[PDB]
RNA sequence: AGCUUGACUGCGAGCGUGACGGCGCGAGCAGGUGCGAAAGCAGGUCAUAGUGAUCCGGUGGUUCUGAAUGGAAGGGCCAUC
RNA sequence: UUGAGCCUUGAUGUGUAGGAUAGGUGGGAGGCUUUGAAGUGUGGACGCCAGUCUGCAUGGAGCCGACCUUGAAAUACCACCCUUUAAUGUUUGAUGUUCUAACGUUGACCCGUAAUCCGGGUUGCGGACAGUGUCUGGUGGGUAGUUUGACUGGGGCGGUC
RNA sequence: GUUUAUUAAAAACACAGCACUGUGCAAACACGAAAGUGGACGUAUACGGUGUGACGCCUGCCCGGUGCCGGAAGGUUAAU
RNA sequence: GGGCGUUAAGUUGCAGGGUAUAGACCCGAAACCCGGUGAUCUAGCCAUGGGCAGGUUGAAGGUUGGGUAACACUAACUGGAGGACCGAACCGACUAAUGUUGAAAAAUUAGCGGAUGACUUGUGGCUGGGGGUGAAAGGCCAAUCAAACCGGGAGAUAGCU
RNA sequence: UAAGGUGAUAUGAACCGUUAUAACCGGCGAUUUCCGAAUGGGGAAACCCAGUGUGUUUCGACACACUAUCAUUAACUGAAUCCAUAGGUUAAUGAGGCGAACCGGGGGAACUGAAACAUCUAAGUACCCCGAGGAAAAGAAAUCAACCGAGAUUCCCCCAG
RNA sequence: GGGUGAUUAGCUCAGCUGGGAGAGCACCUCCCUACAAGGAGGGGGUCGGCGGUUCGAUCCCGUCAUCACCCACCA
């Protein structure tokens, strides 16, 4: 079966490559966890005419910094609210658009998640280094707020 | 009765014939696991009754007057 | 005792029996021969029980057949199981 | 880890006797080593104790050969095939192990819905088992269809066909 | 206490109890192929199946047969 | 040589006898299968509501006086346990009796057994014919029963009266 | 279309006509209670009870109108939920119940025959379940045919015993 | 009345295509010491009776004698 790799999964290909994979593995796994999508002798332009072009131009010629460096590059404090309680009971801060953000974005409205706590549960008040790593060529951090108060 | 929405696929008619020789009916049926899956005219992932080889026929068949048929008969998708 | 293996092949004036199936007997012709000086006899044993059909199937033979044309599977025939 | 299968490429290949690690089977002079030859022996792994090696110290195409001598067989440079090896690509079984992504929820809670059934979501956990089907071996008077004679101074027992 | 209503009211049937046994809860199991429901919204001191039948005193022999539980190697042996 | 063959004319319409198949000769089983009815009988479960004149044993429990280390003891006061005593209704159906084209498709009488109990029962609902429901008798299921009643296969089939 | 009539039990009573409303016949419509598909919402066969509007007066309320769900499609709205989906509120079109046959598909016996039975017979036959139209269904050769040819299908008779 | 099967060493019993007899345990004699015991050595068959088939019959067949066992069978 052909498919287009979309994420860094399996070892064969990269992103934006045309690749063979069993159609059970392309069933189960890689198009409904959105990691690779179909071919069908037609959507080959899915990202090398249609993705690939902006990508070197988008912060080097038409601007000086992408999407969300031009909010976010160096370690910030984060800005979505939090409240904890006395026994250090944080009340959420882990649900998906609930969860450590630093940008203060406007008008938009997200469905998941997309940052690694330093642990997959956290209940209660602390420090927590927190990552985005959506995608391998790009890193920034942030830190909670350590009180909630 | 459990039959399949894209293929049409129905009942059949069939006996035992081994331990005995006899035409003693069985009652012979698809078996059904279903599918959900994209249309593109659909806005939504739709789950659809299907059974063995019924979701390889909307691997690589064309649907839309079968989705329109099912409608026709006022079966739900 | 000597040799012989007729424990015959294709047949048949035909015949005794029984409702029939079936059984039982055979003049005599020819093929290939055996004993014998030869005729003649040998168609298994002195005569009567030791096993009975149709069916599918085993075995080898077969231009008798074989399915649009040519094989071959299949069918029959012959021989035995 | 171990079966059924593949041949792709580098390495591997010697008792005796001997200069001496000639795999098998065939060619024949100018051709070549690039993850290879040295240093070569300190330590380690092998050995017929003759020799062979990763590594490290160390270097990058030389150099070598026919005559000759030993030997069934010849010693450059080598196709293909095999044995010993290793890795790569790779079809398909046996058994056990891991993960998550099919499947599952008679786990948590969320909404339609101030609903008990349902659907989908958020989020966990089980997990390619269980489940569901097709083929298949057992087990199944629990249930069901069917058979199990005729003779006789009347049957049985006896004797009979 | 129950029963052949309409020829048998019993020594048969039932029972606290006694024994043998299934069952870890989406229990075992039933009817339905399932849809559900009952068991039960109970949880091994609970529930299901079966036998035995106050109590007291006692209770020998047998694994050839028939069924179960465990042992798990091997044999006969299917689809493949 | 043998066998079978080379001279009897059938065919078409009507008239008749037979045969096959038709309902096949008329009436006629038990039984089977399919589609229904009946659970106001009767059985059992579920829910919601009734019935038991009156008499017996006066116990158990409650509490206080004496009192012991501690009660059981000793002495009074109080009080209402039963698949218990007896006995109408009511229910049972053990014995006697009348009845048998009955007054009754087992009913009516007397004795007997039970009588707050595993008792007795009114109204609805749930379960049904190879199916129900049974402290069981293969009993009973709307007068019918080890397969009721009704409608079909079907004028079933019957070496038989 | 006519000079006579106004249903039957059926008399009794009273009128209506000659030319358009005597009586009545044909067509195309209007009106069309409650139950029944039966459907605003409910029900144990003709009973019970709402929602939403319009209009109007003296406004303790009538008159009139619209209204199952399901499906298709659109509009408006709208949960978890962002886009969206259900759910919510309407509109346009469509099924639903019925007399008869013919007729399309599904589920499908037992009886009977083999002179017992089990593949086979009987038989896709009955009964049942759904359902359409003037007919239903058939249909325009990956078809027959046998080297010659035919050139969608249906019905009738042969082909056939 | 009817029937099944046996008869061989003292006792248990082998040996049927029809081929002139064998074991166990006893016993007898002996050893050890006196018997149980232990050990050693050793033994002999009316292989039912009379007929028939056969070369040959306990052995196959009939029939009587004997024993143990089965059984006296529907109304």
């Amino acid at each position: 079966m052909q498919v287009i790799l979309l994420d860094k999964v399996a070892n064969l290909g990269s992103l934006g490559d045309q690749v063979n994979v069993k159609a059970g593995y392309a069933r189960n796994f890689l198009v409904p966890q959105g990691k690779a999508v179909p071919a069908t002798k037609k959507n080959i332009e899915f990202f090398e005419a249609r993705r690939a072009e902006l990508e070197a131009k988008l912060a080097e010629v038409l601007a000086a910094a992408n999407a969300r460096a031009e909010k976010i590059n160096a370690l910030e404090t984060v800005t979505i609210a939090s409240k904890a309680g006395d026994e250090g009971k944080l009340f959420g801060s882990i649900g998906t658009r609930d969860i450590a953000d630093a940008v203060t974005a406007a008008g938009v409205e997200v469905a998941k998640s997309e940052v690694r706590l330093p642990n997959g549960v956290l209940r209660t008040t602390g420090e927590h280094e927190v990552s985005f790593q959506v995608h391998s060529e790009v890193f920034a951090k942030v830190i909670v707020n350590v009180v909630a108060e | 009765s459990r039959v399949c929405q894209v293929t049409g696929k129905r009942p059949v008619t069939g006996n035992n014939r081994s331990h005995a020789l006899n035409a003693t009916k069985r009652r012979f049926l698809p078996n059904l696991h279903s599918h959900r899956f994209w249309v593109e005219s659909e806005k939504r992932f739709v789950t659809l009754r299907v059974s063995a080889k019924g979701m390889r026929v909307i691997d690589k068949k064309g649907i839309d007057t079968v989705l329109a048929e099912l409608r026709a008969r006022g079966e739900k998708y």
